C-alpha cells in the first residue's frame, strides 16, 4: 500500500491525490532478483531510491 | 532565458556581423574524463551550463578546493561553467534588446509592406 | 614598510606553492619535495604574488598551464574541410599552417562596450545641463548649439543612436512588464489574501514531493497485485477521455521550395 | 520459443534497443529515476520507426 | 539562456531530478516563463543612489592633468 511521508502532494481533494497514486503505481515495473518470482531480473535491475546531488561536507568545509 | 534543453544554433549566429563564436552544447565528453565513480542522469545533461556545473559539485565532493581538486578535469570543469555561465547571461541579453542582431529575426533584414512598392 | 600581501597568501600562507596540475607520480613527487626546501632554495618560484614581488601562473611539467578554450565551432580552413568539431576531443589539437586556423580569442567573452566622448564634448554637455536646471531649457539656445559645433559628427551620431536604443529597451522592458503583470485564468479574483504562508524551503523535497516515483519510500511497499488493480483503474477512467482527439490539421510545410515555419519539433523522431 | 518463432518480436526489440535515447532513460530507471508516462512517451519507439521508414500505424 | 542560476531554482534542480521522459521535462520548462518575466521586472525597480558615493566624477575638470605614472626603470 501507499505510505506516508514529509513530502506531501499537491492537490485539493483526495480523488485527484488517489488518481495520480494510480496513475504512478501503473507505471511501476517490479524487478526482483530472486528466482522464481514472476518479476525476475539478474542484469537490469532498477534502483528504488533516487540519487540527489548534494554538497558534501567536504564541500561546504 | 532559452526554455528547451535544444536551441538552433543559427539562431545565435549573427547577420550583419563577422561569427567568430558559437554558442555550442554542452561538452558530453568532459564528462567521461572523471576517474572518480559518481551518477549522473542523461535527462540534465542537455540543459545549457548545468553539466559542467554538476561536474564541479562531483569534483569538489570528491577533492576539495587545496591541492587535490587542481587536476586538468576539475579545472576544466569548473572553467567550463563559469564561461558557459558568462556568455549565455550575454547572448541572452543580446537576444533580448538586440534580436534583430542574428540569423532568423524578421528584423534583421526587415521585408517592406506591400504599400512602399508603389505598384 | 612592509610589503602588502594578497588575500590569498593568507589561504596558504606562503608564496612558494608549488601547484603543478600535471597529475603524474614524478611531477608530484618533485613538487612536494620542492615545496619544504623552497625556503632555502635558490632555485625557487613564487606562484603567489604579492606588492613587492610579481609572480608565476600554475605550471604544467615543466611548461605552463591554461585550461581547454571554451568549445568553439568557428575556424577557417587551408587546404581541405576539416570539418572541425569542437566537441569531438577532450583537448583542442594544435593549430597546423596548412589545415586549420581557430576563432580569435581562446579565452575571451562577450561584453558590451562604449566608446568615451571627447572632453570638450562632454564639457558642452555639462554646461547646457547646468545652464537647463538653472535657467531652464528656453534659455539654452547659445549652449545647445556648442554642443552641434564642437563635438565632431560621430559623436552626434552616438548621442543620437543611444537615444533610439533606450527607446527600443524601454519598450522591451515594458512589454515584459504587460506579460508579467497580466492576471492569468487561474488567478482571475485572487489577491494576496488567498496567499497560503508558505517560503520556498515549502516547495522543496522534504515538504513537497517530486513526480517521480523513488523520490521517496512512498511507493517502496507496492506489490504486483496492487498494480495490476491499478491498472483496472486507470483504464476505467478512459472510458470518458478517449471520446475527445484534436483533428489532424494542415502542414504548413507541405510544399518544399517554400520558406518552412520554424514549428516546435516532435518529443521524438 | 514465441519470441523466436515471430516475425516482428526481433523488430521491436531491435529498434527499442537501437533508440539511443530509450536506452538513455532505461539507464536513468536502472539508477533510481522513473515516473508515468503519457501516451505520447508510451510511442518514443514508434516515432523512431516512423523517422527510419517502417510503416507503423496507431500513433 | 539568461537568469540561468533563477530558472534551474525555479525548475528544482536544487533538490530533485527532472522528470525522466521528454513530454513533462519539456513542459516543465516552458512552466517558469512567466516567473522568469515577473522577476526581471521586480529587478528594474531599484531605485537610484547618488553615483558619487563610491566613484569620483571622472568628467571632473580636476582630472585634466592626464598625469602618467612615474617608474623606475630597474
Ligand atoms: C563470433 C562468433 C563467436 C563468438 C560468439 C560470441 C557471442 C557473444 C556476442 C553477443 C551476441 C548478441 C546477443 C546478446 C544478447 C544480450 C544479452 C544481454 O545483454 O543480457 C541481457 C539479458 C536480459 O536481461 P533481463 O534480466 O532479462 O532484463 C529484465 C528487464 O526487466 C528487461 O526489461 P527493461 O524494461 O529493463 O529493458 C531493458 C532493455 C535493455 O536493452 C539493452 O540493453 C539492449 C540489449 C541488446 C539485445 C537487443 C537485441 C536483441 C536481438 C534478439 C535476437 C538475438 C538472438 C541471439 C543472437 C545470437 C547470434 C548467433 O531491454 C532488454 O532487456 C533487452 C532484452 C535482452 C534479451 C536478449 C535476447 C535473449 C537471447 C536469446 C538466446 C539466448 C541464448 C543464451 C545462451 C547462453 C548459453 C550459456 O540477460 C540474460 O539473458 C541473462 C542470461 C540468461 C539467464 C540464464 C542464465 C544463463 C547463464 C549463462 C552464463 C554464461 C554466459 C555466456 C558464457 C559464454 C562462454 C562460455
Amino acid at each position: 500500500p501507499v505510505k506516508e511521508g514529509q513530502a506531501k502532494l499537491w492537490f485539493s481533494t483526495k480523488e485527484e491525490a488517489d488518481a495520480y497514486d494510480d496513475k504512478m503505481i501503473s507505471n511501476i515495473e517490479l524487478k526482483s532478483q530472486d528466482y522464481e518470482d514472476e518479476n525476475f531480473s539478474p542484469v537490469f535491475n532498477r534502483k528504488t531510491q533516487e540519487y540527489f546531488l548534494e554538497p558534501s561536507e567536504k564541500f561546504k568545509s | 532565458t532559452i526554455f528547451a534543453e535544444t536551441w538552433e544554433a543559427s539562431e545565435y549566429q549573427y547577420r550583419n556581423k563577422a561569427n567568430l563564436k558559437t554558442l555550442p552544447v554542452n561538452h558530453l565528453g568532459k564528462l567521461a574524463e572523471l576517474k572518480f565513480d559518481f551518477v549522473e542522469y542523461k535527462a540534465h545533461q542537455l540543459i545549457a551550463c548545468h553539466l559542467y556545473e554538476r561536474m564541479t559539485i562531483h569534483c569538489m565532493n570528491q577533492y576539495g578546493l587545496f591541492k587535490d581538486f587542481y587536476r586538468p578535469e576539475c579545472l576544466d570543469a569548473q572553467y567550463y561553467f563559469k564561461t558557459c555561465v558568462e556568455l549565455n547571461a550575454a547572448y541572452g541579453i543580446q537576444k533580448k534588446f538586440f534580436p534583430e542582431h542574428f540569423v532568423g529575426s524578421p528584423y534583421a533584414r526587415p521585408v517592406p509592406q506591400f504599400q512602399q512598392l508603389g505598384l | 614598510k612592509a610589503p602588502g600581501q594578497i588575500y590569498a597568501y593568507d589561504i596558504h600562507n606562503t608564496h612558494y606553492p608549488y601547484v603543478n596540475i600535471k597529475q603524474d607520480s614524478q611531477t608530484q613527487l618533485l613538487a612536494s619535495f620542492r615545496r619544504s626546501i623552497a625556503s632555502i632554495n635558490p632555485f625557487s618560484y613564487r606562484q603567489v604574488p604579492s606588492q613587492d614581488r610579481a609572480a608565476f601562473g600554475l605550471r604544467w611539467g615543466n611548461a605552463w598551464y591554461a585550461p581547454n578554450p571554451y568549445p568553439n565551432g568557428i575556424h577557417f580552413d587551408r587546404v581541405f574541410p576539416t570539418h572541425y568539431d569542437p566537441l569531438a576531443e577532450t583537448n583542442r589539437t594544435k593549430a597546423n599552417l596548412q589545415l586549420i586556423k581557430y576563432a580569435p580569442g581562446n579565452y575571451s567573452t562577450l561584453v558590451v562596450t562604449s566608446e568615451k566622448l571627447p572632453r570638450p564634448c562632454i564639457r558642452t554637455i555639462q554646461n547646457y545641463r547646468r545652464c537647463q536646471m538653472v535657467n531652464g531649457t528656453e534659455k539654452c539656445n547659445s549652449e545647445a548649439q556648442d554642443i552641434l559645433a564642437i563635438c565632431p559628427n560621430w559623436a552626434l551620431d552616438h548621442m543620437k543612436e543611444k537615444v533610439r536604443f533606450y527607446t527600443k529597451a524601454l519598450a522591451i522592458n515594458n512589454q515584459t512588464y504587460i506579460r508579467a503583470m497580466q492576471v492569468e485564468e487561474y488567478n482571475q479574483g485572487r489577491t494576496v489574501a488567498d496567499v497560503a504562508p508558505k517560503t520556498w524551503i515549502h516547495g522543496t523535497r522534504q515538504h513537497l514531493r517530486p513526480d517521480t516515483m523513488w523520490a521517496d519510500d512512498r511507493y517502496t511497499n507496492i506489490t504486483q497485485t496492487e498494480i495490476n488493480e491499478a491498472i483496472k483503474r486507470v483504464e476505467a477512467r478512459k472510458a470518458r477521455e478517449h471520446e475527445k482527439k484534436p483533428v489532424e490539421q494542415a502542414n504548413v510545410n507541405a510544399n518544399t521550395g517554400e520558406q518552412p515555419v520554424r514549428v516546435e519539433k516532435s518529443l521524438y523522431p | 520459443m514465441a519470441f523466436l518463432s515471430g516475425s516482428a518480436t526481433y523488430d521491436q526489440l531491435a529498434d527499442y534497443a537501437s533508440y539511443n535515447h530509450a536506452m538513455d532513460v532505461n539507464q536513468d530507471q536502472q539508477a533510481g529515476l522513473d515516473s508515468w508516462m503519457s501516451e505520447k512517451d508510451k510511442n518514443m519507439v514508434k516515432y523512431y520507426q516512423r523517422s527510419l521508414g517502417k510503416k507503423v500505424e496507431g500513433i | 539562456m539568461d537568469n540561468y542560476f533563477t530558472a534551474i531554482t525555479l525548475l528544482g534542480l536544487r533538490d530533485q531530478n527532472l522528470p525522466p521522459f521528454k513530454d513533462a521535462r519539456l513542459q516543465r520548462y516552458k512552466s517558469i516563463k512567466k516567473m522568469i518575466d515577473l522577476i526581471e521586472t521586480t529587478t528594474k525597480l531599484a531605485p537610484p543612489m547618488p553615483v558619487e558615493l563610491f566613484m569620483l566624477n571622472p568628467t571632473d575638470p580636476e582630472w585634466d592633468d592626464d598625469m602618467t605614472y612615474p617608474t623606475i626603470t630597474h
